[PDB]
């Protein structure tokens, strides 16, 4: 995460400092993938609109990443995971793509836990991009409740002294003068 | 009158000893009032019982000095059989050890550590200990908790002297750290006052300079 | 110089008493400075009383618009609060006391009278007003001090007021903030009446060596448990009252400002509005510093005790 943010900032700086005004396709691919990782859909959409169609035509992988981003915008998790694992991502895109895949898992895992007091096993399986059965053991080991008769899943929703002294001294200093 | 009775047995232990002393110690464990057994253990005749053939009473007295009720349950073969008063006194001592660490004691812990089956007798033992000025506190029955405000202390095997020294050193270090922080606050407040005075004198100098200009 | 106020200049006092600047202005005296000694003695006597009114005389001097109280002494009189000029019964005693005080180096003369209102606030009733009017007819520079020992204890803050009467027929000007007091049903009716009638003197006091001895000794032991909780401000009566007075003052300021926007060229209104806003801000500020200091002491002590090790 921290390295991904540092990589994003470096890629962002390179785009600004582009000599010919266009960045290398690896930089654009890294920038688009990193925006999808942070769920920054607006920046990903605006960067895609910024990219000239010549790079899109000359690099079909760039269009594939955008298609995944469109799936992320529509939030169709079964479609998102299918599109993520369908296109072969290069050595600069495969690791970050898997991080996006992991990020989608954690997001959907939290979305179900927060919003869904009860959820169908098939619906939860579709949301997490895993088949039903081992998803059940994955959440039972997570301390959740599952009903086998109705196939329903019941998720379980989950300053130092020096700083305080400095803040209070700031209070007194501000209010004294 | 427990202390006076304790001192009299101390004076008697300086002389007569043996089976009479062991029976005397058993009477101490049966006579209500005595809640501190450290003074008895330090008598030289208790050390005479150490090399003496009889050791069941000494191991009994040693457990009352340092052990608790669960340890006594483990040693029901090596210790002389207690009486109802001796068992209650040890149970009170065990409650003292429990109350020393945690100021709030759930009823589940009380029923477990003391072999307590009926909760009614648990209340009777708790009130009996309090009314004999052993523990001061409050009982929460809705949450099944025992909130103890104050309790008597217990004995030391001279190996906790190092722990006491460490705790006192930690307290001293914390007090010194708080004192240094307070002094740093003194310095910061004085610096802020000096900055305010500098701003005021700068404003006054600017006003006087403009007055001289006109 | 902390001790400069203790210097007595007899000729300067005679010069001020010959000048009589208070005859030129009925609002001349605005401040009342009270020594530690006088205040302490008064409070002690009133509390020994308990629920009965007591009274005494105050020794001191004047300095510009400020009345200075250096010392006080109880008067053996009956009918405080029922008799007009009850102090008069102690005339002889007052003369002897002062004579004997002069023999031991008490140079300051009578500057006023104090009396207690146990559990009914600090104000001047019709009797108190008659007494202080007479005390300002022969001895014009006289200050009436009223103390509530009972409310001092219950509020944890000293409940004292200093007052001066207006001459018969004379009307007060526009200003009169009048802090509300929780006097009983009919006592509060008469209190509103006499708050409209007299004028209070800004309590000023002075930190000195007398104060230094007291603060040091009592805090050391009577505050071995420097805890005493930490918030005697928890009572939502003093801070809440200040908050409500602040709200009323700023609401009146807004009401004045709204009507003043139609009149073009009224500088005095702008001046008064700005001054009122500033006074309200400073009052709220001082309340804030009090609360912050309380929380700071609380935090330091409870952190240290609960989680030292
Ligand atoms: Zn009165």
């Amino acid at each position: 995460a921290f390295s991904f943010k540092k990589l994003l900032d470096q890629c962002e700086n390179q785009e600004l400092e582009a000599p010919g005004g266009i960045a290398t396709p690896p930089v654009y691919g890294q920038l688009l993938a990193l925006y999808l990782l942070h769920n920054d859909m607006n920046n990903a959409r605006y960067l895609w609109k910024r990219i000239p169609p010549a790079i899109k035509s000359a690099n079909s992988e760039l269009g594939g990443i955008w298609s995944v981003g469109q799936r992320i915008w529509q939030r169709d998790f079964p479609g998102i995971y299918t599109t993520i694992n369908a296109h072969q991502w290069s050595e600069t895109v495969q690791p970050i793509m898997e991080a996006l895949r992991d990020a989608t898992r954690r997001r959907a895992f939290a979305l179900v836990s927060q919003a869904y007091t009860s959820i169908i096993a098939d619906d939860f399986a579709a949301f997490v991009g895993l088949p039903v059965e081992e998803a059940v053991k994955g959440i039972l080991e997570q301390g959740w409740q599952a009903d086998s008769t109705t196939r329903m899943v019941l998720p379980r929703k989950p300053i130092p002294n020096e700083q305080q002294l400095a803040r209070l001294t700031d209070y007194v200093a501000f209010l004294e003068n | 009158p427990s202390s006076n009775l304790l001192e009299q047995f101390i004076l008697l232990a300086k002389g007569t000893s043996g089976s009479a002393l062991t029976a005397l110690i058993s009477q101490v464990l049966e006579a209500p009032g005595v809640y501190v057994f450290g003074e008895l253990l330090e008598l030289a005749n208790v050390q005479e019982l150490a090399e003496g053939a009889n050791a069941a009473y000494l191991q009994l007295l040693n457990l009352f000095a340092y052990g608790t009720y669960p340890d006594y349950i483990a040693n029901k073969e090596s210790l002389p059989e207690l009486s109802t008063a001796q068992q209650n006194k040890l149970k009170h001592l065990t409650i003292v050890s429990l109350a020393s660490r945690m100021k709030c004691i759930p009823y589940s812990v009380l029923l477990k550590d003391l072999e307590m089956r009926n909760l009614r007798e648990l209340e009777d033992l708790i009130i009996e200990a309090v009314y004999t000025d052993i523990i001061q506190g409050k009982l929460d029955q809705r949450n099944q908790l025992l909130e103890v405000d104050f309790c008597i202390g217990r004995d030391i095997r001279k190996k906790d002297i190092n722990n006491i020294v460490k705790t006192l050193h930690e307290w001293c270090d914390g007090c010194e750290a708080v004192l240094l922080g307070i002094e740093q606050q003194v310095l910061r407040a004085n610096q802020y006052k000096e900055n305010h005075n500098r701003t005021q004198q700068q404003v006054e100098a600017e006003v006087t300079n403009i007055k001289k200009t006109l | 110089s902390i001790d400069e106020i203790y210097k007595y200049d007899k000729k300067q006092q005679q010069e001020i008493l010959a000048a009589k600047p208070w005859t030129k202005d009925h609002h001349y005296f605005k401040y009342c400075k009270i020594s530690a000694l006088a205040l302490l003695k008064m409070v002690m006597h009133a509390r020994s009383g308990g629920n009965l009114e007591v009274m005494g005389l105050m020794l001191g001097k004047v300095d510009g618009e400020t009345m200075i109280i250096m010392d006080s002494f109880a008067l053996p009189v009956e009918g405080t609060e029922t008799r007009v000029n009850a102090q008069a019964a102690a005339y002889e005693y007052m003369a002897a006391y002062i004579e004997n005080a002069k023999q031991v180096g008490r140079l300051e003369n009578a500057i006023g009278w104090y009396h207690s209102h146990p559990g009914y606030g600090c104000w001047l009733s019709g009797i108190d007003v008659s007494t202080q009017m007479l005390n300002q007819q022969f001895q014009e520079p006289f200050v009436a001090v009223v103390i509530d020992p009972t409310r001092t204890i219950s509020a944890g803050k000293v409940n004292l007021g200093a007052f001066r009467t207006y001459p018969k027929g004379y009307k007060p000007p526009d200003e009169g903030p009048s802090e509300y007091q929780t006097i009983p049903l009919n006592k509060i009716e008469d209190f509103g009446v006499h708050c409209k009638q007299y004028y209070a003197l800004e309590v000023s006091y002075f930190k000195s060596s007398l104060d230094r001895k007291l603060l040091e000794l009592l805090w050391n032991k009577y505050w071995v448990n420097t805890l005493s909780s930490s918030s005697l401000l928890t009572n939502a009566d003093y801070t809440t009252g200040q908050v409500f007075d602040l709200s009323e003052k700023l609401e009146q300021s807004e009401a004045q400002l709204g009507r003043g926007s139609f009149m073009l060229g009224l500088e005095t209104h702008d001046r008064k509005s700005e001054d009122k806003l500033a006074k309200a801000t400073r009052d709220s500020c001082k309340t804030t510093i009090e609360a912050i200091h309380g929380l700071m002491s609380q935090v330091i002590k409870d952190k240290l005790f609960n989680q030292i090790n």
